């Protein structure tokens, strides 16, 4: 139950550009601003991001808008996977998660999630439970944030998504970061072909380098 | 600022996107995403075909709205 009290609770974020610490306030999107040194980062994987036609990256292909670049275990790409297939990734490396509540969990006001988010109200701001219809197996969670909560193991473990990529994601991800469309080379077959790419996704593209990591 | 995108086999995706973004910036997005070629898209919204040149806010498209993808197809 170590995993999900840690999600709940409230949670530092870092500038890692000046190092100065917050307390994070949930609601907003995963653009954040420094109010201290107004750089702008990710809070998923602490990558920086560009206006328009400020980045620097060589072969860029979304160069016209405010973007970053995050790797594949960002949760910017990783909260469009089921909470099924996050699961997965999770039982593969016997990491275990909850799927029920805590145990001696306190009712939420309303209904649904318990995830306090600083929500925006009329004139201002409101701190207030999510509030959105929690499915049974979300331990008490709703769709989005559960994923979230995965998705903290996942990166808490260095687990590797790529081990679950279909060809078709292999092909989109070997795009991404190594901007080349493959292939299969003639004579290999498709096992070998999904292997191939698996294989030189895993050793020319690491894992977030800025994702904090346990031992 | 973030919006879904759902074709109707019923896959939605999260986009962060900002209100100034063109709908070019968008497709662009969802290739990086989802591998498919920005001129296979064709987006909707609210029963709107969104055109390339424009914006997310020219089309009032507030946050959490959900954009409808469909394929293209073209012959030979
Ligand atoms: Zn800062
Ligand atoms: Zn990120
Ligand atoms: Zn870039
Ligand atoms: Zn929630």
């Amino acid at each position: 139950a170590q995993g999900l009290a840690m999600y709940l609770q409230e949670n530092g974020i870092d500038c890692p550009k000046c190092k100065f610490s917050y307390a994070l306030a949930r609601g907003g999107c995963m653009h954040f601003a420094c109010t201290q040194c107004r750089h702008q980062f990710c809070s998923g994987c602490y990558n920086a991001f560009y206006a328009k036609n400020k980045c620097p990256e060589p072969n860029c292909r979304v160069k016209k808008s405010l973007h970053g670049h995050h790797p594949r275990d960002c949760l910017f790409y990783l909260r469009d996977w089921t909470a099924l297939r996050l699961q997965k990734l999770l039982q593969d490396n016997n990491v275990m998660f909850n799927t029920e509540p805590p145990a001696g969990a306190r009712a939420v006001p309303g209904g649904g999630c318990r995830v306090i988010e600083q929500k925006e109200v009329p004139n201002g701001l409101r701190d207030e439970a999510c509030g959105k219809e929690t499915p049974a197996g979300y331990a008490g969670l709703c769709q989005a944030h559960y994923k979230e909560y995965l998705v903290s193991l996942i990166n808490a473990h260095s687990l590797d998504p790529a081990t679950l990529y279909e060809v078709e994601e292999l092909e989109t991800a070997t795009e991404r970061y190594l901007h080349v469309r493959p292939q299969p080379l003639a004579g290999e077959d498709p096992p070998a072909y999904q292997a191939r790419l698996l294989q030189k996704l895993t050793e020319e593209v690491p894992l977030g380098q800025s994702i904090p990591r346990r031992r | 600022m973030q919006i879904f995108v759902k074709t109707l086999t019923g896959k939605t995706i999260t986009l962060e996107v900002e209100p100034s973004d063109t709908i070019e910036n968008v497709k662009a997005k969802i290739q990086d995403k989802e591998g498919i070629p920005p001129d296979q898209q064709r987006l909707i919204f609210a029963g709107k075909q969104l055109e390339d040149g424009r914006t997310l806010s020219d089309y009032n498209i507030q946050k959490e709205s959900t954009l409808h993808l469909v394929l293209r197809l073209r012959g030979g």
